[PDB]
C-alpha cells in the first residue's frame, strides 16, 4: 500500500489450525494444525534411529503422536499456558510459518468477546519484552468476517473443532446483553463419537487414536438434508451404511455416526447431558430478534470459515425453520412459506477469509495510525494499547 | 417572484412554490437519533436525522417529534430540516424570494424571538410575516366566512368567522390532534393480549389508525353488537405474527373522545367542546357557522367522521341550522391549496415584514394586534 | 368451608390461613419433570417434582416458570403446583372452599376466562372473589396518598392513590423484576475467573444477589474506588470449599435500574421512568407525594436502594415538599398479613362469584364481578 508488502501481517490463530501470512497474501499463506510437542515415548520397540529433530510445532509436529508430550493446555480453545506458545511464536517468524522480524513492523490479530484480558495484557506486555512492535491490531473475533463485503446486520456465525459463536448484529453493533455462543465443537462431538466405536469392539485408544476421526472429518464428513426420511431407511434398509481402511490398513465398518454424531448439536441431550440444541437456540435468538430484523433474518443472517463449506444442513436448517415458525408463530398459516425470500448465506469464500476477513481492512488500513494500538501505549502503562 | 407555500405544520412538513396548487415536496416532520449502537462508525452518517431519513434509517434510529402540547422545543434540531428543506427539499434560496409562514394563537409567546430570530438568522428570506393557518383553509373552500377545523396531526382548532375580522372568544384551538387515539390504542393491546409498546410500535398503532378504523356512529350498541358479533372485527396483517381482526377497538379508540372520563379522565366529549365554541357564539352569528361546516387537516380524510360528526352536530344544533357540509378533496391541505390562494393574492407584498423591519422595529413588530 | 390466606405472586408461595398474620410457609412456585430419565423408575425418589422437593434433586429435571405479555403462560400443570399445594400444604382442596383470589391489571381478556374456567370448571372451588395484592398492604398500613413503586421476583408496578381512588389512568403494569437481574448479573465473571456456570448454577446467583448485595449508595464513586482498590471484599465460598474472594460486587449490577441504557435499553432510569409516569399521575398531589410513602412487599428489606431512591427522589423533588421515605418492619410480608385482615369482613365473603354465577350469567360473570 502506501509501503511495502512485507512488514505487516494477518493471522488467525484458530484452534484446527493456524493460518497466516503477510497482510493481504494471497491465502493466509501459511497453514498449519494448531500442534505443537517436545519429546517422550511412543515405540516400545528397537526402530527409528532417527537423529534428525526433538521439539516440533504444527506441521513438523504431524508424524510424531507419542514421541512428542504434545499439548493444547485449554478450556474453550482458550489457552492457559503462556510459554510454549512463545516457542511456536519464535518459530513462526522463520519461513517456517512466516519469514518476518516484528520491531521494524506492524500485526493484525483478534480476541475473544471476554476474554479475562489481564493474561492478554500480560502476554501483550511480553510481546513487547520480545516481538516489539511499533504497531498492532486486534478486534472482537467475529467482527472480522464482514469485512470482505462491508456488511451491518443478522448473526454472525461460526463452529469448527474447538468453539462455535453467535453474534446477533446490527448496524455493525453486535447487541451484546443479547450476545450468544457456544463453547465447543468436534472435539467433544469425537470423543462421544469413539464411544459409539468401543461398543462395536473398536475399543482403540485415544491417546493414539482420537484424531483419526480428524482425517476423515476433515478429508471426507459430510450432512445429509432428507433427514428424517434417511433415518427411516437407514434401519429398514440397512445397505446405506459405510466402512473405511484406517490408512495402517484396518477397515472399521461405520454407521450413520458419520454425520449423526450432529445429531448432538440439535439435541445435546444424545450425550445425556441435556439439549433442545443449537436449532432451538437458534428459535430463541430470532424469537427475541425484532419483527424486522427477524423478517429480514430468512435471507439476512451470516456465517464463517471452513466449518461452513458444508454440504445438506443448511438445506435441512430452512426445511426445519419454515416448521417452529409456522407450528409455533403462525400456529397454522401457511401461505406465505416461499414467499419469505429465503436465499442462502455461505459462499466459497468462507474458505479463505479465515484469513482473508481480515486481510480486507489491512488494504485500507496499514497507513493508519487511527488504527494502530501500540507498544508505546503498553509502555505508557497505559490503560489499553489503542488510539 | 414567488413566494414559496407549504403545510409547514405537524405529522409531514409539506412546501411548493406558490402556483403550485400542492406541495412540491413532503416529509415527516420527524427527527431520527442512534440512541443506541451501530456501531461500524466511520460509515459516514448522523447523530440526527429529518423525517424521511428517519424513516429510511430506524433500521437502527429511535425517533421523536420535540413538540410539548403541540409546540416546538428544540429549534437547534428543528433548523437542520430547514436546511434540509433546501440541501434536499425547494432548493431555491429563502434569500431568494418570499415565502409564507403561519403559527396558531396564544402561546409561550417569547417562542416567538427564537423564532423570529431564526427565521432571519439562519435561513433569511429577504421579507417574512406570522400568521394563523385558517384563512387558507378557507380560501381553498372559496370562502371568508364561516368556520373552519384543524384536526391535524399535533394540534387541532375550531375557528368561527367574519369576513377577515374574528369571531375571537369562540376560536376553540385544542390540545388534541389525530397523535393522540394512539395513546389508548396502544393501550388496548395488553388486554388483547401481547407483547407491544415502543415507540416504533406507536408509530405502528398509526396505520389502521389511517385506515380501517373509522367514527364509530352508534357506539353503546356497535359495541353491544360487535360484543355480541365480533364479525363486527376485520383482519389486518401484522409483520410481527401476533396478527389480528379488529374493530370494536376500531371505534372505540375514535369513540372515546366523545366518551373519555371512567379512567379519572376530566373529559368532555369532542363535539359537545366543539359546540361549546357555538355556545360561545350567538344567535346574531351561528348559522353564520352551520351554513359553512369546512373540513381541515390530517384526519379529515376519515370514515364515520363527517357522518358522526353531522349526527352529533344536528343533535347539538338549533332550527334553522342546515349543517351544511364541505369536506373537499384534499381538505387535509386547504392549507396548502388555500395557501398558494392566499400567497397569489400579491397584498402579502405588503405584510412582509422585511429583515430591515424586523432589525428596525425589532422582531417584536408583529405580536401585538390583538382583536 | 371458611376462607383461606396467602401469597400467590410469581416469586415465593406464601401460604398461610384466615386469622394469622404470617404465611404459614414460604417456599418456591417451582415444578417440572425428568428431562433426564429416571431409569430405575421408583428409585427413592419421583417422576415428577415441586418446590423445595425439586430443588433438592434438581438436576434430573426441567423445570419451570410462566408469565411474559405476549412471550410467555403455561395455564394448565399450574394444577401440577396448586392440588398438592391445596390438599397437602393447605391440606384441603378448594373445591370445599369460599375463597380469597389475587391478580394484576391488563391481562389479556381470556386470562380471567382461563383463571375461572380453572377455579370452577376444573378446581370446583364452591365461592371466592380476586383482588389486586397492593390492597392487603394497604390493609396492614392505611395510607390515603402515596405511589407504590415496587418490584417482586416476576413483576413491576407504580401505585397511586388519593383517598379511595387508586387511580385508574396512572397505576402501572410492567413485567421486569427481580427476576431479570440474575441473567446479566451470570454474563460477566468468568472475568473473575469462574469458567464453570449455567441455568442450574444461576441459582445461586438468585441467591448472593439477595443475601448480601445491596443498591449502592453512589455507584460512579464506588466505582471510581473499585478501579483502584480491593477492600470490598464479603466473599463467597463455593460449594464445598473455594472461597470466590468477592464483595466489591456486591452492588454492582444496582446502577442497570437507574440506567437500563447499561442494557442498551430504549427506557431511561427507574426514577426518571418514575418521574415521567408522575406527569401521567396526578397533577395537584405533586406536592403532597413526596411526604407520603412507607414500606410493604417482598422485595422491601432489601439494603442501599431506600436512602438511594430518598436520595434520587430528594435529586429530583421540588421545594415545599418533604421527602418521608420509611421502612417497618415485616414489610415483606404485609400483603400476606393483611389478607388476614380482610379475611376478618363478611361483605368481603358477599363479594365472592359463586360458581353458581359463573353458570347463571353463564361464564360471563368474571369481567364485570371480581376486584
Amino acid at each position: 500500500m502506501d509501503s511495502q508488502g512485507r512488514k505487516v501481517v494477518v493471522c488467525d490463530n484458530g484452534t484446527g489450525f493456524v493460518k497466516c501470512g503477510y497482510a493481504g497474501s494471497n491465502f493466509p499463506e501459511h497453514i498449519f494444525p494448531a500442534l505443537v510437542g517436545r519429546p517422550i515415548i511412543r515405540s516400545t520397540t528397537k526402530v527409528g534411529n532417527i537423529e534428525i529433530k526433538d521439539l516440533m510445532v504444527g506441521d513438523e509436529a504431524s508424524e510424531l503422536r507419542s514421541m512428542l508430550e504434545v499439548n493444547y493446555p485449554m478450556e474453550n480453545g482458550i489457552v492457559r499456558n503462556w510459554d510454549d506458545m512463545k516457542h511456536l511464536w519464535d518459530y513462526t517468524f522463520g519461513p517456517e510459518k512466516l519469514n518476518i522480524d516484528t520491531r521494524n513492523c506492524k500485526i493484525l490479530l483478534t480476541e475473544p468477546p471476554m476474554n479475562p484480558t489481564k493474561n492478554r495484557e500480560k502476554i501483550v506486555e511480553v510481546m513487547f519484552e520480545t516481538y516489539q512492535f511499533s504497531g498492532v491490531y486486534v478486534a472482537i473475533q467475529a467482527v472480522l468476517t464482514l469485512y470482505a463485503q462491508g456488511l451491518l446486520t443478522g448473526v454472525v456465525v461460526d463452529s469448527g473443532d474447538g468453539v462455535t459463536h453467535i453474534c446477533p448484529v446490527y448496524e455493525g453493533f453486535s447487541l451484546p446483553h443479547l450476545t450468544r455462543r457456544l463453547d465447543i465443537a468436534g472435539r467433544d462431538i469425537t470423543r462421544y463419537l469413539i464411544k459409539l466405536l468401543l461398543l462395536r469392539g473398536y475399543a482403540f485408544n485415544h491417546s493414539a487414536d482420537f484424531e483419526t476421526v480428524r482425517m476423515i472429518k476433515e478429508k471426507l464428513c459430510y450432512v445429509g438434508y432428507n433427514i428424517e426420511q434417511e433415518q427411516k431407511l437407514a434401519l429398514e434398509t440397512t445397505v446405506l451404511v459405510e466402512s473405511y481402511t484406517l490408512p495402517d490398513g484396518r477397515i472399521i465398518k461405520v454407521g450413520g455416526e458419520r454425520f449423526e454424531a450432529p445429531e448432538a448439536l440439535f439435541q445435546p441431550h444424545l450425550i445425556n447431558v441435556e439439549g433442545v440444541g443449537v436449532a432451538e437456540l437458534l428459535f430463541n435468538t430470532i424469537q427475541a430478534a425484532d419483527i424486522d430484523t427477524r423478517s429480514e433474518f430468512y435471507k439476512h443472517i451470516v456465517l464463517s470459515g471452513g466449518s461452513t463449506m458444508y454440504p445438506g444442513l443448511p438445506s435441512r436448517l430452512e426445511r426445519e425453520l419454515k416448521q417452529l415458525y409456522l407450528e409455533r408463530v403462525l400456529k397454522g398459516d401457511v401461505e406465505k412459506l416461499s414467499k419469505f425470500k429465503i436465499r442462502i448465506e455461505d459462499p466459497p469464500r468462507r474458505k479463505h477469509m479465515v484469513f482473508l476477513g481480515g486481510a480486507v481492512l489491512a488494504d485500507i488500513m496499514k497507513d493508519k495510525d487511527n488504527f494502530w494500538m501500540t507498544r508505546q501505549e503498553y509502555q505508557e502503562k497505559g490503560v489499553r494499547v489503542l488510539e | 417572484t414567488t413566494a414559496l407555500v407549504c403545510d409547514n405544520g405537524s405529522g409531514l412538513v409539506k412546501a411548493g412554490f406558490a402556483g403550485d396548487d400542492a406541495p412540491r415536496a413532503v416529509f415527516p416532520s420527524i427527527v431520527g437519533r442512534p440512541r443506541h449502537q451501530g456501531v461500524m462508525v466511520g460509515m459516514g452518517q448522523k447523530d440526527s436525522y429529518v423525517g424521511d431519513e428517519a424513516q429510511s434509517k430506524r433500521g437502527i434510529l429511535t425517533l421523536k417529534y420535540p413538540i410539548e402540547h403541540g409546540i416546538i422545543t428544540n429549534w437547534d434540531d428543528m433548523e437542520k430540516i430547514w436546511h434540509h428543506t433546501f440541501y434536499n427539499e425547494l432548493r431555491v434560496a429563502p434569500e431568494e424570494h418570499p415565502t409564507l409562514l403561519t403559527e396558531a394563537p396564544l402561546n409561550p409567546k417569547a417562542n416567538r424571538e427564537k423564532m423570529t430570530q431564526i427565521m432571519f438568522e439562519t435561513f433569511n428570506v429577504p421579507a417574512m410575516y406570522v400568521a394563523i393557518q385558517a384563512v387558507l383553509s378557507l380560501y381553498a373552500s372559496g370562502r371568508t366566512t364561516g368556520i373552519v377545523l384543524d384536526s391535524g396531526d399535533g394540534v387541532t382548532h375550531n375557528v368561527p368567522i367574519y369576513e377577515g375580522y374574528a369571531l375571537p372568544h369562540a376560536i376553540m384551538r385544542l390540545d388534541l390532534a389525530g397523535r393522540d387515539l394512539t395513546d389508548y390504542l396502544m393501550k388496548i393491546l395488553t388486554e388483547r393480549g401481547y407483547s407491544f409498546v415502543t415507540t416504533a410500535e406507536r408509530e405502528i398503532v398509526r396505520d389502521i389508525k389511517e385506515k380501517l378504523c373509522y367514527v364509530a356512529l352508534d357506539f353503546e350498541n356497535e359495541m353491544a353488537t360487535a360484543a355480541s358479533s365480533s364479525s363486527l372485527e376485520k383482519s389486518y396483517e401484522l409483520p410481527d405474527g401476533q396478527v389480528i381482526t379488529i374493530g370494536n377497538e376500531r371505534f372505540r379508540c375514535p369513540e372515546t373522545l366523545f366518551q373519555p372520563s371512567f379512567i379519572g379522565m376530566e373529559s368532555a366529549g369532542i363535539h359537545e367542546t366543539t359546540y361549546n365554541s357555538i355556545m360561545k357564539c350567538d344567535i346574531d352569528i351561528r348559522k353564520d357557522l352551520y351554513a359553512n361546516n369546512v373540513m381541515s387537516g390530517g384526519t379529515t380524510m376519515y370514515p364515520g367522521i363527517a357522518d358522526r360528526m353531522q349526527k352529533e352536530i344536528t343533535a347539538l344544533a338549533p332550527s334553522t341550522m342546515k349543517i351544511k357540509i364541505i369536506a373537499p378533496p384534499e381538505r387535509k391541505y386547504s392549507v396548502w391549496i388555500g395557501g398558494s390562494i392566499l400567497a397569489s393574492l400579491s397584498t402579502f407584498q405588503q405584510m412582509w415584514i422585511t429583515k430591515q423591519e424586523y432589525d428596525e422595529a425589532g422582531p417584536s413588530i408583529v405580536h401585538r394586534k390583538c382583536f
